[PDB]
């Protein structure tokens, strides 16, 4: 059961309905948490199951608006001269956030022989203390950091104390079991945010 | 006559239409109502591409409601 | 390619122009509202490192694909083009056909540059001794296009940058293609001028440069070993002289190199 | 919460017999209907189109719903029985009359199948017979009513049979129940998971239903409609999944809140306004409280007084208070909805949050003053730009401002550097900007991040010890005395200094006191010369020195201190008093 | 507000000009015009131009002064003053020239002050 | 299409007059609220150098583009009919207009210009680029009063005619050369320009302005167009500073303009052509 | 038209008068409060120089626009009627008026003027802008105070008690810079005749305006640089600090012409400009 705890200044969970005009989801994304564990340490044997997302700073949203273009960057076309190809997109990003994400990984079948729970277990631990990763958390959206500290038991305030506001459904670790090696295609697996008592109890499916 | 119109201005979010020439023309006016810079210019899709943009909901329609934004 | 994952510190200023101003607001430089502190985009970096690269670069192998009209007039090609648009690789791209579903995640992720104390725009109201349509503008009386130019009298930026050694596996970036970067990080300023912009610069390239591809020490840590700061002196900034840049490499050679690449 | 609280309103319309759609249907208005017998051939044709300022579209009918054309195969698809002029009647207009001809024809099909999916209905029948023969309205359309040439305001027609003449054919119970059942097969055909909002395995629905009023084209709430924002290969609509049945519900939610009362639309950022127990009785007040005046009644905004008074010791007390409200903040982006903000907040919270307002923002006005006495918000975020709000920075000023209102939050910096910024503009200190600026400085305090400077009273802090404020009473009184001096006047100091004046106090201050006594003679009594110089030398008094700058908390606290003593000085006897009292 | 040792000179010459306001004022209370309304200008910025001719005038106004005390007491004012104004500057910076207006403002208010002169004379 | 890569820092002074009035406070000369420094924006001596153009140049190829009686579309759509953009289809006539001015308008050839209004024109970044002038010390405007004798209207008008007893003004302008291969700024025009910024006061006389003069025009010719290094330490290296004694600065001579042409061995040709 | 560009210095000294007086400060004369120099708005010495024009030419193509009692908005609109009420359009009409007023006002073919207040007649710079002039040693007026022999209004009448003030400058070398530009020149035809009657105006210009207030001005020197080139041949900030003015050394007190020396250096300047002294 490791307890990573995110921190960025800036951190952006795009709500799937409003993804057009960023509205950072009020909280932590399990799916982005995942993907943070996994930036941490993510062999294809790992699969992190990330168990109780804890908000550690109020949820305070800021606006920004990045003038940000809009066709995917296709092969055939020789280049995406932007100001044809562009969009403003606004943004309700979350600031100043961090995230005690109680987390843990299970071996995926595609585990191998050197696959020890506690080989990764140790292997992630020490990335996270070295503060090593594969890529730098992206705190929801890869342009906004993370940093992440690998607390023991508990080691910085969560703000939400009380039972507070109920998110409503959000998205869970987008599915990847209809994909072949790498997401070809998914699922968004909404699930519910039902108590952020402090810390939103992330369910497995 | 009636085309599927994009509307284009310098670092200006791409703005899709669908009517006449005249409709288009008008659209741009309205768009260019306050603009001193950066007028949204109006440009024929060309045919083929049509269904790609068709569905796209960001597309102002030569029925008569698209032009009630006035 | 690299082997070691350059974290990095990017310490660049606006000397009278725009850094980036809000779409939302007009054009003033973006603002973190409740501190004051003046944003720039990595976004705007990044463009800013776009840029460059197509005014130097101008050859095979470091093209942008995400380039300006305003500047310059599966798996096999993924890799043909990071091989071939220097922005592919550098900052990442997105394929309309690619494995994590077009994902090509790339090294050099950027942050937010916030500003270090906040900035306080300057909101120049300009005139034109000429003006657009002869109409309603067109006023005979006078014309009376008050334009405005929000500029930063001057802000202290601090780009955080996460260059991760393993994307640049995954997508050809060279070392060459890094230090590529780090001299676009530079000299980008110096090559990216514009009216709103006024004069930017780079006051120091603070690169992390780690050892181990996974990494060396957490970045958050690193990052404050690059404490800048008001000079106690000035309570008002006007130049890169109020600001102090203390660089803490004392338990650094743990297995980091503080490359001093900007100043 | 955004869509979730969309549907739930929507559930509350639909159950608290707000009669909004019925999960099948749009409040399309009908310029006119033709009036049918069992074979119609122009029975009649009724126009609806006379109502308010302008002769408009007819009568709100929750006919079917605007199935959308999209272009190029316009003519292939067709509303259900409200449709287009060349679609139903296949009337010209113009060489688009042969489209029109095939929208006629897809028009007559549909409608055909219609007949044939849902028979034994004399409308669709009715209306069959009448496409058969619509020469009978093929004159009608010159003889009875037209449709203002080309497609405008007469398009968009449809069909009610006589024998009931309140309810329209679109809109009769049969085909009601006929295209409620074809939105359920429809959907049922289509995937079938997963609500983004009821979570539900649900049909999900590509083309939000493009919610009207935020954008000046009716724009969807949430359309993922060029290639990148397509995310993970759901690839339109689907980026998002949200039911299509709660896709209607949000959807219908939002057009209604859009087009209510509770749209208290501050520039840019249109502000719908729920109450999760839907009428809050604050729900229609929102507005009125935080815009409302519309200049029409002009005491609208003064029914904060109601609310005001409603907030028994300052704290929302009555038992409606737990319930909540969502705030959202739709805004332009040409074709997107920008979600500006969103504040789930308890109305107890919110009505609280509008009493801290409508007290940060409160400061003296004279007696007589021409400013309204609780400001509306729209007017406020008015002061903060030259004039009108287009130009006002919609996020950073105004979505975040009415968000520190209706939510208590500090205000933002952006907010005084925008201040500030009209500050040296205008060189004038609107009671407007004035205000904002005290409400900030006053937030600010309360939540420390600016430090160490009391509260701002609206009564004259005369006693204030703030460099900032007195400056600005310093250059207030400099104000009156410069005015007093030469009582005709192009334009005072204010208007000429109060940007350095309120930053660079020393650069400006030293001239202005070199000023200050050859302005001081020039008053025509003595009296009033002596009142004024007691009043600036209780002011000087408290300063020690002219800054060589001002922060820009402190350039606030100049333009709160200056307005304060521009309406102290304006007051009828106040100076005078004071001196008396020394 | 005001400081008895402020030292700063722009700061002492505009408190000297006030004092000597105050000389004048209640040297002429009929008289409406005061040397504030006639050199501050000057005084502020040329500071000797002035104070040298009204600085000669001092005493002829103290002989106007009627009542004694009113006098020797203003001599005080006028001791302390130059005092702290070791030498009259050739001319004056800004900050130190609104510091001459604010010494003004701060010596008017203490002469002003309905009684506090001649008690700080009197522990003097 | 110049070559190099010029960064030069740029001396003017304002003897008496508005360096750049704020149309915000009445005609006060713009100062940062801040500092108190004065500043005399882009536009300003951006404009200046285009009347010096009008008044010097005064033929095609080297026409200005922000005229004192301009209507911008009239140009933009003389733009759009020339046959070297007339027969162009949609975008390249845009970016054929462009060319087109930018191969007559001189000011768009150097500076930028955003030819967006009527029939859209494309942009310029503009490879000359000259950011903000700020005094190097606080400048005190001299609200001076004036009064004139004629009342404009049916009714001894007051007025104001705000001055500075002087700044030091410091630009910083930039000319690069990747931005001059699209707007085709030739070493002539770039000539032209320094012309310009040497003599562009001499030439830019107005009541509200009075004595404006150019003191210094210290360049870095970046020899490779990629920067040679980083011009904030090129014009760190033009250290200009009051003279220690003085304390209300009135003259050139209040100042001292430390050129540091010593290291630059990286052969960024410090020219000097004010100072 | 002008043919070729002047920059001149105008070196004149107030010696016992108010040379401008400061609305903002009373009358007393514009003091520079940062340096205690004193300052002659340049459209106060403009304005001797209209005034000097008014008191010869005395002429249509050489009026004043600006007269004594002149209501600029009727003056305006008789340039709005000339021959440009149908000559030009709505748009000409202006440029017209312009080229009109400036036939006739010599102050506008001089100094320009807004003439967009009433019917819009265009905008003119002034092809001889004169700097905001300066003192070159600090002034120290002497504020001399004045009586009322006779009151002047019986609400007042009651010694009179009433005393004014004629402020005065003991001296200063009051220095001026014009700036004579030939690229205006041709935009309103100021002619080297009318440029000649102007210099006539800064020589004998305080000669023919003298005030109570004024005291005794005087037109010391007019140094005045020709460009030989309507090009700038040297900046004009080289010509002019060409032209020195200095307290004597031995003085510290200022007094007189004799109390400064002014040095006209020409020893290279000379390449193609011409320094030529009208003033001495």
């Amino acid at each position: 059961r490791f307890i990573l705890e995110i921190s960025g200044d800036l951190a952006c969970f795009t709500r799937s309905e409003l993804k057009v005009e960023r509205v950072s989801y009020p909280v932590i994304t399990p799916s982005a948490a995942r993907n943070i564990l996994m930036a941490i340490l993510w062999k294809p044997a790992i699969r992190w199951k990330v168990l109780k997302i804890e908000i550690l700073k109020p949820i305070q949203w800021t606006n920004i608006r990045r003038n940000e273009v809009g066709t995917k960057m296709s092969e055939r076309s020789g280049s995406l001269y932007i100001e044809d190809n562009r969009q403003q997109r606004a943004s309700m990003l979350l600031k100043d956030v961090a995230y005690r994400i109680h987390a843990d990984f299970d071996m995926t079948s595609e585990a191998g022989e050197s696959d020890n729970y506690v080989k990764f277990a140790e292997m992630f631990k020490r990335r996270a203390k070295k503060g090593q990763y594969f890529h730098q958390p992206y705190l929801g959206c890869r342009e906004f950091p993370c940093d992440f500290r690998l607390l023991e038991k508990a080691e910085d305030g969560l703000p939400l104390e009380d039972i507070t506001q109920d998110f409503g459904f959000m998205l869970y670790d987008m599915d990847f079991s209809k994909s072949d090696p790498r997401d070809s295609n998914n699922a968004e697996p909404m699930f519910y945010q039902c108590k952020a008592v402090n810390g939103v109890i992330t369910v497995p499916p | 006559m009636t085309s599927f119109y994009k509307i284009t201005a310098y670092n200006s979010q791409a703005l899709y239409f669908w009517g006449t020439d005249a409709d288009v023309d008008r659209y741009v006016d309205w768009l260019n109502r306050d603009r001193e810079i950066n007028v949204y210019a109006a440009e024929a899709i060309p045919e083929a591409e049509w269904a790609q943009y068709e569905g796209r909901d960001d597309v102002l329609s030569g029925e008569e409601c698209g032009w009630d934004d006035f | 390619t690299i082997e070691k994952r350059y974290d990095f510190v990017f310490l660049f200023d606006v000397q009278d122009g725009n850094p980036n101003g809000d779409p939302d607001a007009g054009n003033l430089p973006r603002i973190d509202p409740q501190t004051g502190e003046g944003l720039v985009t990595d976004v705007c970096l990044k463009r800013k490192v776009r840029n460059f690269i197509q005014m130097t670069q101008n050859d095979e192998h470091h093209d942008i694909f995400i380039r300006e009209k305003g500047i310059l007039n599966t798996e096999a090609a993924r890799q043909y083009m990071c091989s071939r648009y220097y922005d592919i690789r550098t900052f990442g791209a997105v394929m309309t056909t690619g494995k994590n579903a077009g994902q090509v995640r790339g090294p050099v992720q950027l942050t937010f540059s916030r500003s270090i104390d906040p900035i306080m725009t300057l909101e120049h109201s300009i005139t034109r001794m000429a003006v657009t349509n002869e109409k309603d503008a067109s006023e005979t009386g006078d014309n009376r296009t008050m334009g405005r130019k929000f500029t930063v009298p001057y802000g202290l930026y601090r780009c955080h940058g996460f260059i991760s050694t393993h994307f640049a596996k995954q997508t050809g970036f060279s070392e060459n293609d890094l230090e590529l970067f780090w001299q676009a990080l530079v000299n980008m300023f110096d090559h990216d001028h514009s009216a709103a912009r006024g004069q930017m610069n780079a006051r120091g390239l603070y690169v992390f440069e780690h050892s181990n591809n996974l990494g060396d020490a957490p970045a958050d840590s690193l990052f404050k070993r690059i404490q800048v700061v008001k000079k106690d002196g000035v309570e008002v900034v006007r130049s890169f002289d109020d600001y102090l840049v203390s660089v803490d490499d004392k338990n650094l050679e743990e297995t980091k190199l503080l490359r001093k690449l900007g100043g | 919460m955004i869509l979730h609280a969309l549907t739930q309103y929507y559930q509350r319309k639909a159950e608290s017999d707000g009669g909004i759609a019925q999960e099948g249907f749009e409040n399309k208005e009908i310029p006119f209907i033709i009036v049918i017998d069992k074979q119609g051939n122009f029975i009649q044709l009724e126009d609806t189109r006379e109502l308010k300022v302008k002769k408009k579209v007819g009568r709100t009918f929750l006919v079917p719903k605007g199935l959308g054309r999209s272009g190029s195969k316009s003519y292939e698809v067709s509303n259900l029985l409200w449709d287009h002029y060349g679609y139903v009647l296949a009337y010209a207009g113009e060489k688009g009359q042969e489209q029109a001809d095939k929208q006629h024809a897809s028009f007559t099909a549909k409608v055909n199948e219609l007949k044939q999916a849902l028979p034994d209905d004399a409308g669709v029948t009715a209306v069959a017979a009448f496409l058969s023969s619509a020469e009978e309205k093929s004159k009608v359309m010159q003889a009875a009513n037209w449709a203002e040439c080309a497609k405008v305001k007469g398009c968009n027609l449809s069909f009610r049979l006589v024998d009931e003449a309140v309810d329209l054919v679109c809109q009769s119970k049969a085909v009601r129940e006929y295209v409620s059942q074809a939105n359920q097969t429809q959907s049922d055909n289509a995937q079938k998971g997963i609500c983004l909002v009821t979570g539900k395995a649900a049909p999900i629905a590509r083309l939000h239903n493009a919610v009207k009023g935020v954008n000046a084209k009716p724009a969807p709430f949430a359309s993922v409609n060029l290639s990148a924002f397509e995310s993970y290969g759901k690839e339109q609509g689907f980026a998002f999944p949200i039911g299509e049945q709660a896709m209607f519900e949000y959807t219908t939610a939002l057009n209604t809140l859009l087009a209510g009362e509770n749209r208290f639309r501050i520039g840019d950022v249109t502000t719908v306004c729920w109450g999760a127990k839907r009428t809050p009785l604050e729900e229609s007040l929102a507005s009125m409280i935080n815009g409302g005046g519309k200049d029409k009644p002009d005491e609208h905004i003064d029914a904060v007084k109601t609310l005001y008074k409603s907030l028994y010791n300052g704290q929302y007390q009555k038992p409606d208070g737990k319930e909540k409200f969502y705030l959202l903040g739709l805004s332009p982006n040409s074709a997107r909805i920008v979600v500006r903000f969103w504040h789930e907040t308890t109305v107890a919270a919110l009505s609280e949050s509008i009493a801290a307002w409508y007290d940060d923002l409160q400061m003296v006005r004279g007696e007589n003053s021409p400013y309204p006495e609780y400001m509306p918000l729209p007017r406020l975020l008015g002061n903060l730009v030259l004039d009108g709000k287009m130009e006002n920075l919609p996020s950073d000023l105004i979505a975040q401002i009415t968000d520190a209102a209706l939510n208590n939050r500090v205000l933002p910096v952006s907010l005084l550097q925008a201040a500030l910024r009209r500050n040296k503009a205008e060189q004038k200190i609107t009671y407007g900007r004035a205000s904002l600026l005290k409400a900030y400085i006053n937030r600010a305090i309360r939540a420390g991040r600016l430090k160490n400077m009391k509260e701002l009273t609206m009564g004259l802090d005369r006693n204030r010890q703030d460099i900032g404020y007195v400056l600005g009473r310093l250059f207030a009184v400099l104000e009156k005395i410069q005015a007093e001096a030469n009582p005709g006047l192009n334009a005072t100091i204010a208007d000429r200094y109060f940007g350095s004046a309120s930053s660079t106090p020393i650069a400006v201050f030293g001239t202005l006191m070199r000023l200050l006594p050859h302005h001081l003679n020039k008053l025509e009594f003595e009296g009033r010369a002596v009142q004024l110089q007691w009043e600036i030398r209780q002011i000087l008094e408290h300063c020690q020195r002219f800054p060589n700058h001002l922060n820009l908390e402190q350039q606030g606290l100049f333009a709160i201190g200056y307005y304060h003593e521009t309406q102290f000085l304006f007051t009828k006897d106040a100076l005078k008093n004071l001196f008396n009292e020394a | 507000g005001l400081d008895r040792n402020r030292q700063d000179i722009g700061y002492v010459l505009g408190r000297l000009f006030a004092v000597l306001e105050k000389i004048q004022a209640e040297a002429n209370p009929g008289l409406n015009a005061t040397i504030a309304d006639r050199y501050f200008g000057s005084a502020s910025s040329t500071p000797i131009a002035v104070f040298g001719t009204l600085m000669r005038l001092l005493p002829h106004h103290l002989n106007k002064l009627e009542f004694e005390g009113r006098a020797v007491q203003l001599q005080w004012e006028i001791r302390q003053i130059l005092e702290h104004c070791q030498r009259f500057p050739n001319h004056l910076n800004l900050e130190q020239q609104g510091l001459f207006a604010i010494g003004y403002y701060h010596e008017t208010q203490f002469l002003f002050t309905k009684d506090a002169l001649k008690n700080l004379f009197n522990e003097a």
